[PDB]
């Protein structure tokens, strides 16, 4: 829901019809949120939130380590041919033909 | 409390990331200065040898 509000703010195209869908989505969240607070104990809900927060920090650290390596990664490295095709995994975005990235 | 402390840690981690990747040369100087964290005006100019 928040991301949708964020995308709309960046793409200036204030499409005038997207407000009614927003409300429904908020209400749906409230109802669901309430159900969660009625179905589970507050200590459990807080513990769950702590765990979810650990995961976010872990992912941020992993990205930094990989991203920082990319900054420290400049081309002598030879194309090692490693083999195995599993599935496809072309790219995180979905595809990666581009790397002509010749310097 | 415990939760808010974890979030602080997460925020700290996010801060370290933003420094390293948006503000290119700073790793060397992080060690010494304890006190007053004033937002040193990151003069962009220096890098390019060129």
């Amino acid at each position: 829901f928040l991301r949708s509000l964020h995308d709309d703010s960046i793409s200036s195209s204030v499409h005038p019809g997207k407000e009614d869908l927003r409300s429904l989505s908020h209400q749906q969240w409230m109802s669901m949120a309430e159900k969660v607070w009625n179905t589970h104990t507050p200590n459990h809900i807080l513990a769950a939130l702590e765990r979810l927060t650990l995961n976010s920090t872990q992912e941020l650290k992993k990205l930094q380590f990989s991203q920082a390596a990319d900054l420290s990664k400049g081309p002598s490295c030879q194309l090692k041919e490693f083999s195995e095709p599993i599935t496809q995994s072309r790219s995180c975005n979905e595809s990666t033909h581009l790397d002509p990235q010749e310097t | 409390d415990k939760y808010l402390s974890l979030e602080e840690q997460s925020t700290a981690a996010l801060t370290s990331f933003t420094k390293e990747h948006f503000f290119e040369g700073m790793s060397k100087f992080v060690e010494g200065s304890d006190e007053n964290f004033q937002l040193v005006q990151l003069n962009v100019n220096s890098f390019g040898e060129d």
